[PDB]
DNA sequence: GTGATATCAGCCAGATCGTGCGCCGGGCCAATTGGCTT
DNA sequence: AAGCCAATTGGCCCGGCTGGCTGATATCAC
C-alpha cells in the first residue's frame, strides 16, 4: 500500500490481499465479558472504527495494471453522498489447461 | 433410491434448520455425532402466511392438542 | 454483490445464565372479567394504569384507586364557533325569524 | 319513500353488514332439508343446482366451521421480519410491498372512523367503506376483482395470495426444492484411469467442501493448537 | 419439406460430400430450423408431463410381502405362426418377463411352471415348448392387499434383478421411467408426445371414431352436411344413432353386421366409450396398448407394469348414480374403498345398497381430488384447493411422501419405515 | 447413465454428513451397484 | 419442536376470536420507521411493543440492556426483554370500523357465499360494494295482521 | 413521446397564466424530453450492453434484427410459424445464424448485400437479364417485386458472351418454389453466390458440405472466441476476413495519404501530403465489456508510405488487417487411449 | 346498481345528481343551519318549553341538518376539482377526494355568511389546506414531518428553476447560496426525500429471481464465528482454572463471567472481607499473570 | 445532580373566486333463444 | 300466453402558500 492506502502499480495480488484500505466508524457498542477480559489481558484499546477495506475475491490473482481515483472535493461529478471513489485493474495471462 | 436420511439432511440441516447448522458445524469440529434435524424455517413462514390469510392452520399431536411451534 | 442489513442487532450472550433478577407480578383485571398478571422488576415504579393488549381495553390494578382525567382541549364543534362568531341576540332573532316563517 | 312510509315491518342494510346479518340469522338444517327434498322430487337443471348447493351448505351443517367466518371484523398482521425493511448500502431502503397494502388498509380505516364519529352524509361514508373493502381485497388477493394496484414502474403489487401460488411461490420454490450447503459445481472432463467407483475432485473444491473435517484433523495431529489457528492455516493454503 | 409441411417435388440430388448448391441449402434450412424448434419445445412438454405423472402416483409404495390373491391377468405368449409351429411372441420381454404366475401351470399332469416364480426366459421357453399360449400372471391391477400393494404382485425389480423390497417407491420409479423418453418422441390425429398426453389425461381424441354399442343391423342415412349411422340390435331394443360429418371415412357398409364394440369409422377410439361398453379389463388393455404403440414407434422399451401403475391410479373411483340410502349424494365421485365399505355397513341394518359406475379420469383431476390438501395445494390450483379445504375443515394426516418432505421428516418409504428403524 | 457429454457440460457435488446419509450413499447409491436400467432392465453402464 | 410428534395438519376457517387471540397487540397507526433515528415508531407496522424487541436483551428506551433482565416488561416502554428473533413469530391485528368480506369466499367460482345464500354473483357484488340495498328482515305476521 | 407531454404542459401553462408578459423561453419545459431520452437509453430491451469479445462479435451485434421487444412480441407467445425460414428471407435475412436457446427464430442477422428501404422494408440487389443476356444493370428489389418476377441462380454456367448455356436453368418463382425454365422467361439473376448468408456465416470454409445445424452452431460459436496475445490469420479461409475486420471499426486506418513520420508502440504520427501532420493513438492493454484485453499492434514502419484507407494498426483479434480468431494446429484424426472419448 | 371496476367513475356519476346552489340559497341555508343549531342548544338547556314549541324546534333542527347535508353534497364537485388538481405523487385519486371532503366539512363548520362573500373561496382555502396536510402526512412509507416536507419541496422547486433558467445542473454551492443554507443541509435534504425500492422488482430477462433474492442477511449467526466463540469461552474457563481459587474468583466476579454483572471493588472486598485497594491489587496481579510470555500463547490466537 | 434557550413537531386558518380522475389449449359456468308442453 | 327442455355462444379461469401558537426534546452550560 502506498501513502494514501491504495495498492501500488505493479504489485502482484493473491486471494485475501488488500487493494484499498477503508475504515468505517461504528460508534458505541458493548462487548461480551470474554472479549473485554481478553482485551484487559492484552491491553488493546478499541479504536471504535472497523475495517471495510477492498480485497480481491476468492480464487483471483494477477498484477496491478492501473489505479484511478476520483475525489468529490476535486471537482469530480460523483453522485450525491459519495465522498470518494477508486477503481483498481488486475490483469493476468492465462495459458490453455484441461 | 429409498434414501430417506440423506434427503432429510439435505432439506433440514443444510438449508433451513437455523439452530441446526451451527450445531452440526460444532459437532463436526469437535468430532462427535451429528445431531438430529429440527423443523425448517420455510414451513414456519408458510404457516405464518396462511394464518395471515385468515386461515386457521394448526398442527396436532397424537392427541388433539396443538403444538404452537414455539 | 448486494449487501443490506435490517436495523437489528445480535448478541452472543448464552441466555442459559446462572440466575435471574427477581421480579414481581402485578395483577390487573378487565371490565368484562378478563384478568392477567404483568411481571416487573422489583426496582421499578408500578404504573397505575395499563392497556390490556389481550382485549385492547384500559385496565387498573386490583386494589389501586380509580383516577379521573379531564380533556386537555375539548373537541371544538359547530356550536362553539357559532357563539364565537355570532352574538347571542343575533342567533335569538335568527331563530325567531325562522320560527315565524315556519309558522306562516 | 318506502322507508319513510313503511319504515317499520322490515330492516334493510347495504354492504358487508347486510351479509353478516343474513349469515347470523340463517337456518342451515332447514335449507339442507329443503334441498334434499328438491333433489328427491324435482328433476332437471334444478336438481343439479341443488346438488351443487348442498355440497357447500352441508359442510357448515356438520363441521365446526360457521358461515360468519366469511366476513371479517379484524384483520391479522404478519410479523415484521417476513416483510422486512432492509437498508441497502448508500441509504436506499428496500421494502416488501406488503407495507404499502397494510398502510392503505390502516389509513382508510382511520379515515372511516373519523368520518363516522364526525358526522357526514351517507355518500361519503359509503364511498369510504367501499374503498376500505377494496383495500382489504387488494391486501388478500390483488387483481382477482377489478384492476390490480401498481407501484413505481407500473407493475402490479404482490399480495399475500401471490406468495403461495405459481412456480415461484412458497410451495414450489422454497419448500419442495432448496439450496444446500456443502455443495460444489464444476465442468467435467474424462479420466479413463479411474475405476467404476471413483471420481476426481479438484483440490480447491475438495478443500473448500471438507473444511471442518480438515480443520479438526490437523488440530488432532498437532499441526495446529486450536481451531482458530487451524482455520487461518486452511484459509492461507499451506502445504501440509 | 417446404416452409409449410409439404414435400417439395424437387430433391437434393447432391450429398454433403459432393456439396450442395445455394438453392438446395436454402431448402434444407427449412427442416433444420423446424427440427431445432421442436427439440426446444419437447423439453418443457416432457417436463410438465413427468411432473403430472409423479404427482398422480407418488404414494404407491410396496407395503407387503404377499396378499395371497389368486387373481391375475391372462397374458398371451407364443403366437401361432403361419407354419403351424408356436413362435414366441415379439413383446414378451416387456409384457410377461419379470412377473409371477397367479396359478400353477399343468399340462398332461406335469408341473412345468410353479406359482410365484420370476418367469424368466427359461420358464417361458419351457412353456412354449410344452405348447401353451396363455398365462395367468399377477399384476398390480388385481392386487387384493389391504394396504397399498404387495411385492409378489409387482414382481421382480427391473433395476436390481430380484424381488422388489418392502419399502420400494414403485410409483415414482414408474413415473420417471415413463417420462424420461419424452424428449425422444418426435412431435388429423395426434402422433407423438401429445398422443401420450391425450391418453394419460383420458381426453377425447381428435379423430373420434364412434364404436357400436349393440350387435345387430346397421343402416346409413344421407343428408346435406350430415351423416347418420343407425344400429338396430338383434334384441329388438331401441335404435342407436351416431352422427358424423361428411369428410368422415366410413368403415361399415349399409346392412352389415356389427359386434358389441366394433368401430364404425376410421379414427381413434376414446377410452370412456370402451370402458362403459366392455368393462375395466377392456379399457386397461386398450390404454396399455395405445401407450406402448407410441413408444414402440420410436424404439423405446418400457415394461408394462410401469404403465399399469398409472392406469390403476386412474381407475380408483366410482361415480354414484343411484341415491340409495348410503349418505352418498348422487353424482359424487367416491373412492371404491369408501363406496364398498359404506355398502357393507348399509346392507347390515339397512335395505338399500348404493350402486355406482366405474369412472375413468385423467392424471390431473385424479391428483387434485386427493385426500391430502397439502399435496394438492403444492401441486397446482393453490387458491381453489385452500379455499375448499378451509370450508371443508379438512385434516391432513401426512401419509404420503410430499407432505413429509414439506414438513421435514423421514419419508414413509425406503429406510424411513418403522420396520427398519 | 448421466447422459453426460464432454463438450462443456457441468456437474454438481454434494457431501453426505451423518452416518445414515453416508451408509445410504455407500450401500444404496454406489456407482458400481447400478448397472441395470430401471425402465426396462437393460444395462446402461456398458462400453459405448 | 420434534417433527416426530406432528400427527396432523388441520386447516379451518378463522374467526375474529382466533384472529385477535393470535395478535400480541393492535396496530393503529401507519408509520413504519423514524426518518432520522431509523427506529420503529410506536403503534406502527414495525412497533416493538407488539412485534418484539429489535435488539437481543434490550428494550426500546434502554433502561434494561442485559440478559439478566430476562422476561421483564419494561414499564417505561412496555417492550419486553428477549431475543429479537421473536419478530418472526409475533402477529398483530387491525380492528376495522365496518365489516368486510373475504375475497376468497366471494369471487372464486363457484362463489361460496352465493351458493350458501342462493344469490347470483352479480347481485352479491352489487350488495357488498354499496350499489344496492338488501332486506335482512321482515315482519310477516305483523304486516299480515 | 416526450414532446407530447412537453407541448401539453406548454399549452396548459399558456392558457392558465397571464398574457403580454409571456415569452417562448418561459413556456417551454424540456424536462420530459430529456427524461424520455434517458429512459430509452437506459432500461430498454433494444439498447443493449455491447458485445465486445472480438471484432466479429461487435459487428454481428450490429446488423441484428430482433423480433421481440417493446411493441413487438414475447418469447413465450411466439408460435412455430413465426420462427420458420419463410422463402422471402432469401437475400434479406440469414437462415443459418440464430440463437440455439428458446430465442430460436426471433433474432436474426441481415444478409451481406441486404439494404433497408425508405419505409423500413429490406431490399436486395439483382442483376437484370434482357433477352437471355445478363446485362450489368443492378436493380434493388423488395419481397413483393421479387414475387412478381422469376429469379435465376448465382452460379449459372454461361457461354461467356453474357448468355445462358444449358437452356434449362433452375429459378425461383412466385411462391418461392424452384423450377427449371428456359432462358427466355428469366428476367433477373443473383449478383453473386453467398448472397443469402450473413457476415459471420460467410467465413466458414466449405459451408456447402456442412449440415445446417452444424453451420448454425459454428456461426453462433465463432462469436465467443477470445483474442489471444499473438494473432495469426487463418491458413485456409474465405475472402471475407479482411473486409469484416476493416469494416468492424476495430482496425486503425489512415485518413489521408502520406508518409509515416514517427512511430512507436503508443502512437503513429504521419505527415499528410497536403502539409498537415496527424497523430494516431493506440489502445494498449485496455479492457472490453466482457473482461478481455484490447491491444493494438503497429504494422507500418518509419519509412513507409501510406495511402488513405491503409491499415496502420491491428486490432484485438486481427493480423495485418484481416480477422484472426484462432490458431493453426496440426491435427490427426484417431482415438488415443480414451482421452479424446466422447467429444474430448 | 351496476357497480363497475372503476370506483372513481361511479363516485363521479353519483355526486352529479344533486344540483348546484346560488348565493341567496347558500345564505338561507347558512341561516337555517345557525337557527337549527341555536334552537337545539336552547332545547338542550334545562328549562322546558311547551310541547308544540319543542316540536317546531325539532322540525327546524331537522331542516338545518338537511341544509348542511345539501350544502356538502353540492360542494362535492368543487372538492373533486381540487382533488384532481392535486392528483399524483404518492396518493390515489379517491384518497385525495376523501381528504378534500373532510376539509369541506370543516369549512362548512367554520363558515359565516355575514361577509356575504361566495362560499366557494372559503371552502377552496380549507380544502386545499386539508389536502396538502393529508398528502404530506400519508404520501411516504417513511413519514416526514410537514416542515421538512416543505423544505424538500422548496429545494426541489429551486433546483428545477435553476436547471431550467441556467441550463446546467446546479452545484451544491449554488443551491446553498440561493436557498440560504449550508451545503450539508442541502445534502441532507436531498437524502431525505428519496423513496424506497421494492424487493420484488425482477432483474433477470427470464425472470427467475427478484431483487430481494441476493440481499445477504448481514445479521445472522455465522456458524464458524459461533463455534469460535464457544471454543474461546471454553479455553478461557480452562485457563482461569490454573489460577488459584481466590484469583480466579475475583477475576470472574470483576468481569462478571458467571453472571454478566460487573461489580465494584468494594463489593468484592466485602465478600472477601478485605480493603478495596487490596482487591484492586489482586486484579492487577492476575491480569499481568495472564499477559505473560508463558500463558499468553494459549490465548493469543483468539484475540 | 440541575437549568436556559433553540429546534422539533403537531395543529389550525385565512374569504373576492374558483364546482366532472388524466398466445394457445383446455375446462367450466352463465345468458340467450328455438322448440316443445300445457 | 306461461313455463320448461335442451342447444348455442360468450365469458372467465388456469397450465405452459405562507404564517401563528404551544409543549417536548436536546445541546450546551452551572
Ligand atoms: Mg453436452
Ligand atoms: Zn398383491
Ligand atoms: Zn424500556
Amino acid at each position: 500500500l502506498d501513502e494514501r492506502g491504495i495498492i501500488r502499480i505493479g504489485a502482484e495480488v493473491v486471494a485475501g490481499d488488500i487493494l484499498v484500505g477503508k475504515v468505517t466508524p461504528k460508534g458505541e457498542t458493548e462487548l461480551t465479558p470474554e472479549e473485554r477480559l481478553l482485551r484487559a489481558i492484552f491491553g488493546e484499546k478499541a479504536r471504535e472504527v472497523r475495517d471495510t477495506s477492498l480485497k480481491v475475491p476468492h480464487g483471483e490473482i494477477g498484477k496491478i495494471i492501473g489505479v484511478r481515483v476520483f475525489d468529490r472535493e476535486e471537482g469530480d461529478e460523483l453522485p450525491p453522498g459519495v465522498n470518494q471513489l477508486v477503481r483498481v485493474y488486475v490483469a493476468q495471462k492465462r495459458k490453455i489447461t484441461d | 433410491y429409498g434414501a430417506a436420511y440423506a434427503l432429510q439432511e439435505l432439506l433440514t440441516i443444510k438449508s433451513d434448520d437455523v439452530t441446526g447448522r451451527v450445531k452440526v458445524y460444532e459437532a463436526i469440529v469437535k468430532g462427535e455425532n451429528i445431531p438430529e434435524p429440527g423443523i425448517p424455517e420455510s414451513f414456519k413462514v408458510l404457516i405464518k402466511e396462511m394464518q395471515s390469510l385468515c386461515l386457521n392452520v394448526e398442527v396436532l399431536s397424537s392427541d388433539g392438542m396443538s403444538i404452537e411451534m414455539r | 454483490a448486494l449487501r443490506g442489513t435490517r436495523l437489528v442487532v445480535t448478541s452472543y450472550e448464552t441466555d442459559r445464565g446462572i440466575d435471574l433478577a427477581p421480579r414481581q407480578a402485578v395483577e390487573y383485571a378487565c371490565e368484562k372479567g378478563h384478568r392477567f398478571e404483568m411481571p416487573f422488576s422489583v426496582e421499578a415504579e408500578i404504573p397505575p394504569e395499563w392497556e390490556c393488549k389481550v382485549c385492547g381495553i384500559q385496565a387498573l390494578l386490583v386494589d389501586g384507586d380509580g383516577p379521573e382525567e379531564k380533556k386537555g382541549k375539548p373537541a371544538r364543534t359547530h356550536w362553539d364557533m357559532l357563539m364565537e362568531r355570532r352574538t347571542r341576540e343575533e342567533l335569538e332573532e335568527v331563530l325567531a325569524e325562522r320560527l315565524a316563517v315556519l309558522r306562516s | 319513500e318506502l322507508r319513510d312510509r313503511f319504515g317499520t315491518y322490515f330492516d334493510g342494510s347495504m354492504g358487508a353488514a347486510a351479509l353478516q346479518k343474513r349469515l347470523e340469522s340463517f337456518d342451515l338444517e332447514e335449507e339442507a332439508e329443503r334441498l334434499r327434498e328438491i333433489i328427491r322430487t324435482g328433476k332437471g337443471q334444478k336438481k343439479t343446482r341443488a346438488l351443487k348447493r348442498l355440497k357447500v351448505v352441508s359442510a357448515f351443517l356438520q363441521t365446526a366451521n360457521s358461515p360468519k367466518g366469511m366476513v371479517l371484523d379484524c384483520v391479522p398482521v404478519i410479523p415484521p421480519d417476513l416483510r422486512p425493511m432492509v437498508q441497502l448500502d448508500g441509504g436506499r431502503f428496500a421494502t416488501s410491498d406488503l407495507n404499502d397494502l397494510y398502510r392503505r388498509v390502516i389509513n382508510r380505516n382511520n379515515r372511516l372512523k373519523r368520518l363516522l364519529d364526525l358526522g357526514a352524509p351517507e355518500i361519503i361514508v359509503n364511498n369510504e367503506k367501499r374503498m376500505l373493502q377494496e383495500a382489504v381485497d387488494a391486501l388478500f388477493d390483488n387483481g382477482r376483482r377489478g384492476r390490480p394496484v401498481t407501484g413505481p414502474g407500473n407493475r402490479p403489487l404482490k399480495s399475500l395470495s401471490d406468495m403461495l401460488k405459481g412456480k415461484q411461490g412458497r410451495f414450489r420454490q422454497n419448500l419442495l426444492g432448496k439450496r444446500v450447503d456443502y455443495s460444489a459445481r464444476s465442468v467435467i472432463v474424462v479420466g479413463p484411469q479411474l475405476k467404476l467407483h471413483q471420481c476426481g475432485l479438484p483440490k480447491a473444491m475438495a478443500l473448500e467442501l471438507f473444511k471442518p473435517f480438515v480443520m479438526k484433523r490437523l488440530v488432532d495431529l498437532n499441526h495446529a493448537q486450536n481451531i482458530k489457528s487451524a482455520k487461518r492455516m486452511v484459509e492461507r493454503g499451506r502445504t501440509v | 419439406s417446404n416452409a409449410k409441411n409439404e414435400t417439395i417435388p424437387r430433391p437434393i440430388k447432391a450429398s454433403f460430400r459432393e456439396g450442395l448448391t445455394v438453392l438446395e441449402y436454402f431448402i434444407s434450412t427449412h427442416g433444420a430450423r423446424k427440427g431445432l424448434a421442436d427439440t426446444a419445445l419437447r423439453t418443457a412438454d416432457s417436463g410438465y408431463l413427468t411432473r403430472r405423472l409423479v404427482d398422480v402416483s407418488q404414494d404407491v409404495i410396496i407395503r407387503e410381502e404377499d396378499c395371497g390373491t389368486e387373481r391375475g391377468l391372462k397374458l398371451r405368449i407364443a403366437e401361432r405362426g403361419a407354419d403351424g409351429v408356436l413362435r414366441k411372441t415379439d413383446d414378451v420381454e416387456t409384457s410377461v418377463y419379470a412377473r409371477m404366475l397367479a396359478e400353477d401351470v399343468v399340462v398332461d399332469g406335469k408341473v412345468i411352471a410353479p406359482a410365484n416364480v420370476d418367469l424368466g426366459d427359461v420358464l417361458i421357453d419351457a412353456l412354449v415348448g410344452a405348447g401353451v399360449e396363455e398365462v395367468k400372471t399377477r399384476s398390480v391391477l388385481t392386487c387384493e392387499s389391504a394396504v397399498g400393494t404387495c411385492a409378489f404382485c409387482y414382481g421382480r425389480s427391473l433395476a436390481t434383478g430380484k424381488l422388489v423390497d418392502i419399502g420400494e417407491a414403485v410409483g415414482i420409479i414408474a413415473a420417471q421411467s415413463i417420462g424420461e423418453p419424452g424428449t425422444q418422441l418426435t412431435m388429423d390425429i395426434t402422433q407423438g408426445l401429445p398422443r401420450v398426453v391425450e391418453l394419460f389425461e383420458a381426453r377425447q381424441p381428435k379423430g373420434v371414431a364412434p364404436i357400436s354399442e349393440a350387435a345387430g343391423r346397421v343402416r346409413i342415412e344421407e343428408t346435406e352436411k350430415t351423416k347418420k349411422i343407425v344400429v338396430t340390435p338383434d334384441d329388438g331394443t331401441d335404435e342407436t344413432a351416431f352422427p358424423i360429418s361428411k369428410r368422415a371415412r366410413l368403415l361399415v357398409g349399409e346392412g352389415d353386421h356389427v359386434e358389441v364394440g366394433q368401430k364404425l369409422t376410421v379414427g381413434a377410439t376414446n377410452p370412456h366409450d370402451v370402458l362403459r361398453i366392455l368393462g375395466q379389463r377392456a379399457v386397461q388393455v386398450h390404454l396399455v396398448a395405445e401407450v406402448q404403440k407410441v413408444y414402440n414407434s420410436q424404439g423405446v422399451s418400457i415394461h408394462d407394469k410401469h404403465i399399469e401403475i398409472i392406469i390403476r391410479q386412474m381407475l380408483r373411483r366410482v361415480t354414484i348414480i343411484e341415491s340409495g340410502d348410503a349418505e352418498l349424494l348422487p353424482g359424487e365421485l367416491v373412492e371404491r374403498s369408501k363406496f364398498e365399505t359404506e355398502n357393507r355397513r348399509v346392507v347390515t341394518e339397512g335395505g338399500h345398497p348404493a350402486s355406482g359406475r366405474p369412472q375413468l379420469m385423467g392424471i390431473t383431476k385424479a391428483s387434485l381430488a386427493t385426500e391430502s390438501w397439502l399435496s394438492a395445494a403444492s401441486f397446482q390450483e393453490t387458491t381453489r384447493v385452500l379455499t375448499d379445504a378451509a370450508i371443508n375443515a379438512k385434516s391432513d394426516s401426512l401419509i404420503g411422501l410430499k407432505e413429509n418432505v414439506i414438513i421435514g421428516k423421514l419419508i414413509p418409504a425406503g429406510t424411513g419405515l418403522s420396520r427398519y428403524r | 447413465a448421466f447422459n453426460a457429454d464432454f463438450d462443456g457440460d457441468q456437474m454438481a457435488v454434494h457431501l453426505p454428513l451423518s452416518a445414515e446419509a453416508q451408509a445410504e450413499a455407500r450401500i444404496l447409491m454406489l456407482s458400481s451397484n447400478n448397472i441395470l436400467k430401471p425402465a426396462d432392465g437393460r444395462p446402461v453402464t456398458m462400453p459405448t | 419442536d420434534d417433527v416426530n410428534f406432528f400427527d396432523e395438519l388441520r386447516i379451518g376457517l378463522a374467526t375474529a376470536d382466533d384472529i385477535r387471540q393470535w395478535s400480541h397487540g393492535e396496530v393503529k397507526k401507519p408509520e413504519t420507521i423514524n426518518y432520522r433515528t431509523l427506529k420503529p415508531e410506536k403503534d406502527g407496522l414495525f412497533c416493538e411493543k407488539i412485534f418484539g424487541p429489535t435488539r437481543d436483551w434490550e428494550c426500546y428506551c434502554g433502561k434494561y440492556k442485559r440478559v439478566r433482565f430476562k422476561g421483564i416488561i419494561c414499564e417505561r416502554c412496555g417492550v419486553e426483554v428477549t431475543r429479537a428473533k421473536v419478530r418472526r413469530e409475533r402477529m398483530g391485528h387491525i380492528e376495522l370500523a365496518a365489516p368486510v368480506t373475504h375475497i376468497w369466499y366471494f369471487k372464486g367460482v363457484p362463489s361460496r357465499l352465493g351458493y350458501l345464500l342462493d344469490l347470483a354473483p352479480k347481485d352479491l357484488e352489487k350488495v357488498i360494494y354499496f350499489a344496492a340495498y338488501m332486506i335482512t328482515y321482515v315482519d310477516d305476521e305483523r304486516r299480515t295482521r | 413521446t416526450g414532446l407530447a407531454r412537453m407541448e401539453r404542459v406548454v399549452r396548459e401553462r399558456m392558457t392558465t397564466q397571464d398574457v403580454e408578459a409571456i415569452t417562448p423561453q418561459t413556456l417551454i419545459n424540456i424536462r420530459p424530453v430529456v427524461a424520455s431520452i434517458k429512459e430509452f437509453f437506459g432500461t430498454s430491451q433494444l439498447s443493449q450492453f455491447m458485445d465486445q469479445n472480438n471484432p466479429l462479435s461487435g459487428l454481428t451485434h450490429k446488423r441484428r434484427l430482433s423480433a421481440l421487444g417493446p411493441g413487438g412480441l414475447s418469447r413465450e407467445r411466439a408460435g412455430f410459424e413465426v420462427r420458420d425460414v419463410h422463402p422471402s428471407h432469401y437475400g434479406r435475412m440469414c437462415p443459418i445464424e440464430t440463437p440455439e436457446g428458446p430465442n430460436i427464430g426471433l433474432i436474426g442477422s441481415l444478409a451481406s448485400y441486404g439494404r433497408v428501404n425508405a419505409f423500413g422494408f429490406i431490399e436486395t440487389p439483382y442483376r437484370k437479364v434482357v433477352d437471355g443476356q445478363v446485362t450489368d444493370e443492378v436493380d434493388y428489389v423488395t419481397a413483393d417485386e421479387e414475387d412478381r418476377f422469376v429469379i435465376a441462380q448465382a452460379n449459372a454456367a454461361l457461354d461467356e458472351e453474357l448468355r445462358f448455356s444449358e437452356n434449362r436453368v433452375l429459378v425461383r418463382k412466385r411462391g418461392g418454389e424452384v423450377d427449371y425454365v428456359e432462358p427466355s422467361d428469366v428476367d433477373y439473376m443473383d449478383v453473386s453466390p453467398r448472397q443469402m448468408v450473413s457476415v459471420a456465416t460467410a467465413m466458414i470454409p466449405f459451408l456447402e458440405h456442412d449440415d445446417a445445424n452444424r453451420a448454425l452452431m459454428g456461426a453462433n460459436m465463432m462469436r465467443q472466441a477470445v483474442p489471444l496475445i499473438k494473432s495469426e490469420a487463418p491458413l485456409v479461409g474465405t475472402g471475407m476476413e479482411y473486409r469484416c475486420a476493416t469494416d468492424a471499426g476495430d482496425v486503425l486506418k489512415a485518413e489521408k495519404d502520406g508518409v509515416v513520420q514517427e512511430l512507436s508502440a503508443d502512437y503513429i504520427t504521419v505527415a499528410n501530403d497536403d502539409g498537415t501532420y496527424i497523430t494516431y493513438r493506440l489502445h494498449k492493454f485496455s479492457r472490453s465489456n466482457q473482461g478481455t484485453s484490447v491491444n493494438q499492434k503497429v504494422v507500418v514502419d518509419e519509412g513507409d508510405r501510406v495511402i488513405e484507407g491503409q491499415v496502420l494498426a491491428d486490432g484485438p483479434a486481427t493480423e495485418d488487417g484481416e480477422m484472426a480468431l484462432g490458431k493453426n494446429l496440426l491435427v490427426a484424426f484417431m482415438p488415443w487411449e480414451g482421452h479424446n472419448y466422447e467429444d474430448a | 346498481a351496476g357497480a363497475t371496476a372503476d370506483p372513481v367513475k361511479d363516485y363521479l356519476k353519483q355526486i352529479g345528481k344533486v344540483p348546484l346552489l346560488n348565493a341567496e340559497q347558500e345564505v338561507e341555508l347558512a341561516k337555517r343551519i345557525e337557527a337549527g343549531l341555536f334552537a337545539e342548544d336552547k332545547l338542550a338547556n334545562s328549562d322546558k318549553l311547551a310541547p308544540k314549541l319543542k316540536r317546531e324546534l325539532e322540525i327546524i333542527a331537522e331542516d338545518g341538518r338537511r341544509a348542511k347535508n345539501h350544502l356538502l353534497e353540492a360542494n362535492l364537485r368543487l372538492v373533486v376539482s381540487l382533488a384532481k388538481r392535486y392528483t399524483g405523487r404518492g396518493m390515489l385519486f379517491l384518497d385525495l377526494i376523501q381528504e378534500g371532503n373532510l376539509g369541506l366539512i370543516r369549512a362548512v363548520e367554520k363558515f359565516d355568511y355575514t361577509k356575504g362573500y361566495k362560499f366557494s373561496t372559503y371552502a377552496t382555502w380549507w380544502i386545499r389546506q386539508a389536502i396538502t396536510r393529508a398528502m404530506a402526512d400519508q404520501a411516504r412509507t417513511i413519514r416526514i414531518p410537514v416542515h421538512m416536507v416543505e423544505v424538500i419541496n422548496k429545494l426541489a422547486r429551486v433546483q428545477r428553476q435553476m436547471l431550467q433558467d441556467l441550463g446546467r445542473e446546479p452545484t451544491p454551492e449554488e443551491l446553498a447560496k440561493e436557498l440560504d443554507m449550508t451545503p450539508e443541509k442541502v445534502i441532507e435534504v436531498q437524502k431525505y426525500g428519496r423513496e424506497p425500492i421494492s424487493l420484488h422488482t425482477p432483474l433477470g430477462e427470464d425472470g427467475d429471481s427478484e431483487f430481494g433474492d441476493l440481499i445477504e442477511d448481514s445479521e445472522a449467526v455465522v456458524p464458524a464465528d459461533a463455534v469460535s466463540f464457544t471454543l474461546l469461552q471454553e479455553q478461557l474457563h480452562s485457563v482461569l482454572d490454573t489460577l488459584s481459587e481466590r484469583e480466579a474468583g475475583v477475576v470472574s466476579m470483576r468481569f462478571g463471567l458467571t453472571d454478566g454483572q460487573p461489580k465494584t471493588l468494594d463489593e468484592i472486598g466485602k465478600v472477601y472481607g478485605v480493603t478495596r485497594e487490596r482487591i484492586r491489587q489482586i486484579e492487577s496481579k492476575t491480569m499481568s499473570k495472564l499477559r505473560h510470555p508463558s500463558r499468553s500463547q494459549v490465548l493469543r490466537d483468539y484475540l
